[PDB]
């Protein structure tokens, strides 16, 4: 489904419900690779890694 | 439960990329309309699906949905489910249909039960002798040998080769090496019933991907025990799967801190499975970060990523310890998609 | 492949033998059945004088006699293994002998688990019922009333699913049945009443709970007495009701009782034989009391003699018994009152040859005349023996301990026999291995009972063991070959062992020994370390092939006289099987796992050709030609395999398909390409566990046709004991499988054309084609039987 988040990869029902969570990624390495825990600098650097597994 | 050699027309997840042996746990969690309103209208009729075996498939095992859960947070419906493989099979067809599951067209194999060897050469007037009061040592076992396997002289063979082909021998020698991963299960938890026994081996070793396959495909049950013993004696070394070379931990090292083997599945904040293994040492690895707590498997334990050293994919989680009245104060976790059964050199092959 | 299999020599083997009146009421008959075969002798003064022997399309699993009220004579009961019941009666008119069937039927259930302690057959002592135990849990129940001729049956529950021996009790109001079982508890005797018309279970008279750990045999007592005797290893115990007697003689723990017969038809004397040969008498003392009652007052077992290792005893008349052995030859012995000067009671009457159990074979041309001679390891234990068969003439060379492999050497006019002998540690007994001319004992550094491996020189024409050589301790003798080498001119002696230690389940290191015999002694010539289990060698153009584990390897010859490794190639089954053809290797494991491997001459490795993967129990296998694979697989069946001739796809070339399935009746155990004797191509022969001897050849597309022609006719005008068709009895069987024959022809229902009345050759003939396509006249039949009866 859509609203996913960009940084834990979690769908929530409403675009509302995705705010309000997103600020709980605050940090340098705010994603997370939802199959081992890896935390990367960008959304790119995420992507490589997560087509690794 | 089909018919031998008969063919079904089942569904299939097309998010289960696992292979699945009879009797073993598969873990699901899905967010899709058409994935969840699936297992529902399964579970009003056989509750059972189609897992295939690896993206061109050709064997495979059916699923048994046993479990169902239903939770609601966040707008979004999840649906958590656990299933159990039951029977093997091999694929004729694979139609994809509407939505984005599929039909499979497929034909039931049936499970080899084959008789004893001396089925055929025991002499009648021994026949009475055939049951033997059961085990209280390994000088009994030098009497079933002997006992089991007398009519060995009336043949070209010894009786220490038909043991080698013995079911029920093959078990106990299996036994033996899988105690000393864990110090709990006792001389049962594990079926009695070869065919039962067999596909707990399979899932049970952390072995790949395409040794698994090998197990399913291997007709009777006394072949899969053999394998099995096989891979345990000669695959004594687990290396990188990415970098094949790279050798992470070796046999000596599995052991079980939780009760349900040194190996069982766990389930990771985003529905991702992990059949970890647990190994006190480790080689070639590189810690990703700090330790962290947040849904740890072990409760007062911190995990770490653990990244190979060479290919830098991923292997598993360092474990360290919060709490210094705990024993071990640091383990590794080591998931199974991750490593590769490994025979150190000195040409050895693996033997049916 | 079309292949043809005819019996060179039947069965030999006995597995039952039970006496009684079947020809006539005044008459005594001796009912002998050997595998397929059932022999009908009258009981003579004299000896034994032979009536009829018939054949069975099955293997007899239970051969008792019964008469119900308002019968002539005797009737026989027979079920064979793959489950056919029948009821037969014997019938003579003048000379015209046929043994007819009263009822038949296959008492085959769909489910159940074919039981532990094999097929029980028994009959109520009345003759109202016949009680069968075929699988766990159950037990089938054929009311014996003359209007149940399919022979229908039910069955009843059994809370007991380890049934050790049951047995019909004596004196008993109601058909009771007496049992021995084993649960997590021990093992205890239990009793059942039946109920033909409640078609269930009824509370027994008594039972007792405890008997003897290991109580594995019942003995039903006669209405004398009553009751059931229960005998184990330890103890010897009478049971009826609360009357109990055990005796715990010392005389009877050397072995195990397994055989049984009562020689009064009261019940007071028993013959027992055990696991060597031993001859016991179970003697019932009873007591005369003063009421007119006879009361049991104590048992006694005496050591009659040595006899036979009997697998069946039956007491005959005037001292007479007749000793039925699978190991060994079956004997009629004669008891005395007084014991001679050894103690023993026994004395040898007759002796009838039993070529089984033949574990290894080979074909000689020992008088060069281009006639074809076979001599066999036979034998097992004190049985032991080599068996010189010519055309059939069977010289008999004892050797009282086990042969496992032979090999002829023609250079030295000798023969190299494998075998061990079962035993600081003394021998048994004076065997083959201590009775030597000469006696060696191998020395190398390289590396309760217990096994001796001996290699045994055996002089071709006085069959006398020259030389005698010991192998290691704890080395376990499995391969010997008999060729030249390279370059070297002299003929060796090779012999592929295997060090065996209870410790470790599979073998790490063996040994690859080359002999020499030149004057009277063995000489080690060089020797060569291997990591595992040498369990086949074979001569390969000047080199020896091997097989270590699961790896075949070439050697070579040097001229240091040594052996010297040329090329493996590593395999992922059990290389146990190894046959060659040119340079075309078989190699397979105990589960039918066939493999086709050949040596690249100009490579100098090994490639792989072909491959057929079918979970089964193989016992032997051989190449038929390039292209044809035959072997032996469970339950005692042949198949042939063969390479693709749809020659497409480099895949399809690498599978064996399937070509030949036939269910042979027999467990063979060495196939061997020879004849016997001076249309049909190649010549297979094969030992079996029975003792049988048959020949494999095949035949052209053109006459296979025919030949199975004639034998789904001959099938219609051939009566088979018991109704059983042809078509089920060879068909492809096993617990899991029933498959039809297919590639095969069987040569004894051929070659009973030649028996068959005129009128009769003609209704198969009717209607036939032959491709010399006119019909086929009568007497085109008989020329193609008489030639095929030549190849053997
Ligand atoms: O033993 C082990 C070894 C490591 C393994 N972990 C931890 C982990 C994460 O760990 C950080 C984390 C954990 C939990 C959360 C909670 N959320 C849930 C989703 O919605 C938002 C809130 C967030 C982040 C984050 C992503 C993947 C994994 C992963 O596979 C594991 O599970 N147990
Ligand atoms: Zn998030
Ligand atoms: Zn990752
Ligand atoms: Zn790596």
């Amino acid at each position: 489904y859509k609203h996913k988040c960009k940084y834990c990869s979690k769908v929530f029902g409403t675009d509302s419900s995705l705010q309000i969570h997103l600020r709980s990624h605050t940090g340098e390495r705010p994603f997370v690779c939802s199959v081992c825990g890896h935390r990367f600098t960008t959304k790119g650097n995420l992507k490589v890694h997560f087509h690794r597994h | 439960l089909h018919d031998d050699d008969s063919c079904q027309v089942i569904p299939v997840l097309p998010q289960v990329m696992m292979i699945l042996i009879p009797g073993q746990t598969l873990p699901l969690q899905l967010f899709h309309p058409q994935e969840v309103s699936m297992v529902r209208n399964l579970i009003q009729k056989d509750r059972t699906f189609a897992v295939l075996a690896y993206r061109e498939a050709q064997f495979g095992t059916t699923a048994e949905i046993y479990a169902y859960r239903e939770e609601q947070d966040f707008g979004i419906e999840i649906v958590k489910v656990k299933a159990i493989g039951r029977q093997r099979f091999k694929v004729l067809e694979l139609r994809t249909q509407s939505d984005g599951i599929q039909q499979a067209k497929v034909q039931i194999l049936p499970e080899c039960v084959l008789p004893s060897t001396m089925s055929a050469v025991q002499l009648e007037s021994l026949n009475k002798c055939q049951i033997f009061p059961s085990k209280p040592s390994y000088k009994w076992w030098q009497k079933y040998q002997k006992r089991k396997f007398h009519c060995a002289n009336l043949t070209s063979w010894p009786r220490w080769l038909y043991s080698l082909y013995d079911a029920e021998t093959l078990m106990d020698r299996i036994k033996k090496q899988l105690r000393e991963w864990d110090e709990n299960l006792k001389d049962d938890s594990l079926p009695s019933n070869p065919i039962d026994f067999s596909y707990r081996v399979a899932a049970c070793l952390p072995i790949d991907d395409v040794l698994r396959i090998q197990l399913l495909k291997i007709g009777s049950a006394i072949q899969r025990l053999r394998c099995e013993l096989d891979i345990m004696n000669k695959c004594t070394s687990l290396c990188c799967k990415q970098c094949q070379e790279t050798e992470i931990t070796t046999k000596n090292e599995i052991f079980s801190l939780s009760l349900c083997g040194p190996m069982a599945a766990y389930v990771n904040p985003h529905g991702y499975v992990h059949e970890t293994l647990t190994v006190y040492k480790a080689c070639n690895l590189n810690l990703i970060g700090r330790p962290s707590t947040e849904h740890s498997w072990f409760p007062g334990y911190a995990w770490t990523v653990a990244q190979c050293k060479i290919c830098a994919s991923h292997i598993g989680w360092k474990f360290t310890a919060t709490k210094k009245d705990m024993s071990p104060q640091k383990f590794w976790g080591l998931t199974r998609s991750a490593l590769l059964p490994t025979i150190p050199d000195t040409k050895v092959i693996l033997c049916l | 492949s079309y292949n043809y299999v005819v019996t060179a020599q039947k069965p030999t083997a006995v597995n039952g033998c039970v006496t009684g009146h079947f020809t006539s009421a005044e008459d005594l008959n001796l009912l002998i059945a050997k595998n397929t075969r059932l022999e009908i002798y009258v009981v003579t003064a004299e000896g034994l004088r032979p009536v009829k022997e018939v054949g069975m399309y099955g293997k007899i699993a239970v051969m008792e006699l019964f008469r119900p009220k308002g019968e002539s004579k005797d009737l026989l009961f027979i079920l064979t293994a793959k489950y056919n019941a029948c009821i037969l009666e014997y019938k003579q008119s003048g000379e015209s002998i046929d043994i007819i069937t009263r009822a038949h039927g296959n008492v085959q259930d769909r489910i159940g688990r074919p039981s532990e302690t094999g097929i029980i057959g028994i009959i109520d002592p009345e003759c109202r019922m016949i009680g069968l135990r075929l699988y766990d849990g159950l037990f089938k129940v054929i009311p014996l009333d003359r209007d149940n001729k399919e022979l229908k049956a039910f069955n009843i529950r059994l809370e007991e699913l380890h049934v050790i021996d049951v047995k019909f009790l004596y004196g008993c109001q109601a058909p009771t049945i007496c049992f021995v079982y084993q649960d997590p508890q021990g093992r205890h005797v239990k009793t059942y009443e039946v109920s033909l018309r409640e078609k269930e279970f009824n509370k027994g008279p008594w039972k007792q709970e405890n008997v003897e750990a290991e109580a594995s045999m019942v003995i039903a007592v006669p209405e004398p007495f009553g009751g059931a005797i229960i005998i184990g290893q330890e103890s010897i115990t009478y049971h009826n009701g609360d009357k109990y007697l055990a005796i715990a003689p010392p005389i009877i723990k050397q072995s195990t009782i397994v055989c049984h017969n009562r020689v009064d038809p009261n019940g007071s004397r028993y013959l027992l034989g055990d696991m060597e040969g031993r001859l016991f008498m179970l003697l019932l003392e009873k007591e005369e009391q003063m009421d007119g009652t006879v009361t049991l007052k104590d048992l006694r077992v005496e050591l009659l003699g040595e006899t036979s290792i009997a697998e069946c005893l039956t007491y005959l008349d005037n001292g007479v018994v007749f000793v039925g052995s699978r190991l060994g030859d079956s004997q009629l012995v004669k008891l005395n009152v007084d014991s001679n000067e050894q103690g023993s009671y026994v004395v040898a009457m007759e002796t009838f040859t039993n070529l089984g159990p033949i574990v290894d074979m080979c074909v000689v041309d020992l008088e060069r005349q281009g006639q074809g001679q076979l001599v066999t390891c036979s034998g097992a234990f004190k049985e032991g023996s080599l068996r010189i068969i010519r055309n059939l003439h069977i010289r008999t060379v004892p050797l009282y301990e086990s042969p496992r492999k032979i090999c002829y050497q023609e250079v030295s006019q000798c023969f190299g026999v494998l075998s061990s002998r079962i035993e600081g540690t003394t021998a048994l007994r004076p065997s083959a291995s201590t009775q030597a001319l000469s006696s060696s004992v191998s020395s190398s550094k390289l590396f309760e009972e217990v096994e001796v491996h001996n290699l045994l020189i055996i002089d071709q024409h006085t069959f006398e063991v020259l030389h005698a050589h010991q192998f290691l301790q704890n080395e376990y003798a499995l391969s010997l070959v008999s060729c030249k080498l390279g370059k070297d001119p002299n003929t060796y002696f090779i012999v592929g062992t295997a060090m065996v230690y209870p410790e470790e389940a599979e073998p790490k290191q063996g040994r690859i020994v080359v002999f020499q015999y030149s004057d009277g002694k063995l000489q080690t010539v060089a020797e060569k370390e291997v990591k595992g289990a040498v369990y086949s060698m074979v001569e390969f153009n000047g080199k020896l092939l091997a097989s270590i584990n699961s790896t075949v390897r070439l050697y070579e010859w040097t001229t240091e006289k040594e052996l010297r490794t040329e090329c493996n190639h590593y395999n992922n089954i059990m290389a146990l099987y190894l046959k060659t053809k040119g340079d075309f290797i078989l190699v397979g494991d105990l589960m039918r796992s066939v493999l086709l491997l050949a040596y690249k001459p100009m490579e100098g490795n090994f490639e792989e050709i072909a491959r057929d993967f079918n979970p089964n129990w193989m016992s032997a296998v051989e190449i038929l030609d390039d292209d044809n694979f035959l072997g032996a697989e469970n339950a005692f069946n042949l198949f042939v395999c063969q390479k693709d001739s749809a020659a497409t796809t480099d895949e399809e070339r690498q599978h064996l398909q399937e070509v030949g399935l036939f269910h042979l009746g027999e467990f063979v155990n060495v196939f061997c390409h020879g004849s016997l004797v001076m249309p049909t191509q190649g010549s297979v022969l094969f030992g079996t566990v029975n003792g049988m001897i048959g020949l494999v050849t095949s035949l052209s597309e053109s006459w296979y046709n025919l030949l199975l022609d004639m034998q789904n006719r001959l099938n219609k005008v051939i009566k088979s004991v018991g109704k059983i068709e042809h078509s089920f009895w060879r068909s492809f069987h096993t617990e899991r499988k029933t498959e039809p024959a297919t590639g095969f022809i069987d040569g004894d229902l051929i070659e009973s054309f030649l028996d068959i009345s005129r009128p009769k050759m003609q209704e198969v003939v009717a209607n036939l084609q032959y491709d010399d396509k006119r019909e086929a006249t009568a007497d085109d039949l008989i020329k193609v039987v008489e030639e095929l009866t030549r190849i053997h």
